[PDB]
RNA sequence: GCCGGAAAGGGGGCCGCCCUCUCGCCCGUCACGCACCGCACGUUCGUGGGGAACCUGGCGCUAAACCAUUCGUAGACGACC
RNA sequence: UUGGAUUGUUCACCCACUAAUAGGGAACGUGAGCUGGGUUUAGACCGUCGUGAGACAGGUUAGUUUUACCCUACUGAUGAU
RNA sequence: CCCAUAUCCGCAGCAGGUCUCCAAGGUGAACAGCCUCUGGCAUGUUGGAACAAUGUAGGUAAGGGAAGUCGGCAAGCCGG
RNA sequence: AGCCUUGAAGCCUAGGGCGCGGGCCCGGGUGGAGCCGCCGCAGGUGCAGAUCUUGGUGGUAGUAGCAAAUAUUCAAACGAGAACUUUGAAGGCCGAAGUGGAGAAGGGUUCCAUGUGAACAGCAGUUGAACAUGGGUCAGUCGGUCCUGAGAGAUGGGCGAG
RNA sequence: GGCUAAAUACCGGCACGAGACCGAUAGUCAACAAGUACCGUAAGGGAAAGUUGAAAAGAACUUUGAAGAGAGAGUUCAAGAGGGCGUGAAACCGUUAAGAGGUAAACGGGUGGGGUCCGCGCAGUCCGCCCGGAGGAUUCAACCCGGCGGCGCGGUCCGGC
């Protein structure tokens, strides 16, 4: 357990990197979506998802 | 938190937990004993088949009135059911344990669900209405859950 | 190798040979072996029954049951065809 | 070892058929099996008794018949060794 | 605002109870029953699959016609 | 010149024992601040029951059940999520003594809008008469107000311990 | 016909002090937003409910999931104290370990089998005397000095009380 605590920073950094890669791939797929109506629906859902995350964060902070 | 069984090796073992999960405790104890030793791909596949009624859940300890099905002759039992709310609660929890073994860098395709127990949570209380002006309890039986997976190659 | 055994079937008799000793049994000669110093479950059936996993080879073996589906000679559900 | 008329009847009695229309038991078998005609609450009528309230194995009429999902037994249905 | 099979009283979003106003077309004697228009609703605290028994509520039964039962109870006949 | 933050009470204990027993002493754990031995004193002083009292929890049991009043179906939208929300198209019911449109008594914010999905709405809900925010009831002519009805009720008087 | 302080009474009121009292099912019904919530048309009836920690230092931040919920991280002596949070028993339940299983279970007497720990088992007691065997003291008896104490029919010593 002590070793895992020592290694704790590395695991968080790796987890953050894998989320950055997943987010980058999601943006690339949205960019690559040929149909403008599909692209808009995906973009609106992504933005609303972010907004829900922001509201949830603000509620937890409150 | 303080679990019941501690893993034999904390690095290659992931944990999960659930408190006041509005499921049925008897159903969750049975679909947890069905999962108790499986491999995590076997489990997610089984628990999806339970929701699609391609495999069942043998009801062994709480089997009053629990009718007989044909898909229980694989467990050498006669009675069984297809708990959907209870195959989806300890599937969102098997997903949580997956996303907790990736936070530890384990091999998700090598995880065996090693320890899994279901406890009994505080009952929530409602009331029904019966004949001759009598009111009765209509209490809910929630459960606590907690699993521990482990890399076992 | 041939024989005979079925009630819940005999590792028995016999044919041979190319093997090998005159020891095996009785009565004696001849000396020896831990003679562990008075002392308990010793001495067999026992290459026991079950269970694991190991080495070492020889010959060989590559299936079904259940579920899902289907049927209706069947059926509360299972079961059954 | 029966079908019916009368009676709440048990009993009894008669008609008809029949081989014969024997007797009985099982908490006077059997009300979470039924019915509720009788008996046996509260309403009322008549008779006899009592000054009276009331009484009458004396008649009359109307009168709520609850629950099994438990264990066993039994009947079927899975399965177990 | 509700004024009632969810805003009231019955412990409740309870088949109960609770005072009135207005009042279309057809059939028909008719404010009866049945279909419809205006207006309203989504089957009355849930759905899916089966189609066993025993129930609950409706039906129909050859021949006989109360032999059933304490008793024609129930059902049936009749019906304008 | 008792024990105690170098760990008191309490509780748990396949640990060691004592006593015929009531009971007791040690060890380990948990805990975190008070406690006991003796000689006397005092008492609201020892529980298995009382159809005991209060609280908690089981088997029954994932069982009974979620069956009065004919009935739902398709596509789309919102959404993490749709048998149940919303729109549209079908099919149906109520069938002017209505499941319509308005009022009295009663309720008291149930009204309207936006949001929420914890609890509740005996399944679910993206919905609600739920929850949280805010709004909303405008009178010389509509009623009350006024008048008497059945009746209630002062003064005078009478009665009365009051 | 009339008046009249003091000694005397006081489970209401204001303000006080105390206790061989109870210690949150006790003590007032009420330690707490208690004659409150609630019930009844009314007269009336009438509860349950105290405890995180020394200090909120009340868990930033990362992560899965829509969320509740978790997994990490951090605070603290301690979250094995995490907003109904001191300690956290019993019934009841879950899981892990060990054994067992057709006369319901349980039980008393007797053993045997297995476990769990303990003995901190695994070469087994010490003690007095004496004999011998090797060593080491500043050491015994007896005398002298000083102190202390006991006893003395010091037959009947001096002086006290
Ligand atoms: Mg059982
Ligand atoms: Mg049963
Ligand atoms: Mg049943
Ligand atoms: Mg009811
Ligand atoms: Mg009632
Ligand atoms: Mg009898
Ligand atoms: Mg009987
Ligand atoms: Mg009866
Ligand atoms: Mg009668
Ligand atoms: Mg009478
Ligand atoms: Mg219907
Ligand atoms: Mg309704
Ligand atoms: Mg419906
Ligand atoms: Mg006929
Ligand atoms: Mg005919
Ligand atoms: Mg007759
Ligand atoms: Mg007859
Ligand atoms: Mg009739
Ligand atoms: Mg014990
Ligand atoms: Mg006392
Ligand atoms: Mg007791
Ligand atoms: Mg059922
Ligand atoms: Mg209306
Ligand atoms: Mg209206
Ligand atoms: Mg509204
Ligand atoms: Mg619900
Ligand atoms: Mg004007
Ligand atoms: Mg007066
Ligand atoms: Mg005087
Ligand atoms: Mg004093
Ligand atoms: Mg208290
Ligand atoms: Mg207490
Ligand atoms: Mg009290
Ligand atoms: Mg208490
Ligand atoms: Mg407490
Ligand atoms: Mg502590
Ligand atoms: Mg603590
Ligand atoms: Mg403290
Ligand atoms: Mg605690
Ligand atoms: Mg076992």
């Amino acid at each position: 357990e002590n070793f895992l605590k020592l290694t704790h920073v590395q695991r968080q950094e790796a987890a953050q990197s894998r989320r950055e890669e997943k987010k980058r791939a999601e943006k690339e797929r949205i960019m690559n979506e040929e149909d403008p109506e599909k692209q808009r629906r995906l973009e609106e859902a992504a933005l609303r998802r972010e907004q829900k995350k922001l509201e949830k964060k603000q509620m937890k902070m409150k | 938190v303080r679990y019941s069984l501690d893993p034999e090796n904390p690095t290659k073992s992931c944990k999960s937990r659930g408190s006041n999960l509005r499921v049925h405790f008897k159903n969750t104890r049975e679909t947890a004993q069905a999962i108790k030793g499986m491999h995590i791909r076997k489990a997610t596949k089984y628990l999806k088949d339970v929701t699609l009624k391609k495999q069942c859940v043998p009801f062994r300890r709480y089997n009053g009135g629990v009718g007989r099905c044909a898909q229980a002759k694989q467990w050498g039992w006669t009675q069984g059911r297809w708990p959907k709310k209870s195959a989806e609660f300890l599937l969102h929890m098997l997903k949580n344990a997956e996303s907790n073994a990736e936070l530890k860098g384990l091999d998700v395709d090598s995880l065996v669900i090693e320890h899994i127990q279901v406890n009994k949570a505080p009952k929530m209380r409602r009331r029904t209405y019966r004949a001759h002006g009598r009111i009765n309890p209509y209490m809910s039986s929630p459960c606590h859950i907690e699993m521990i997976l482990t890399e076992k190659e």
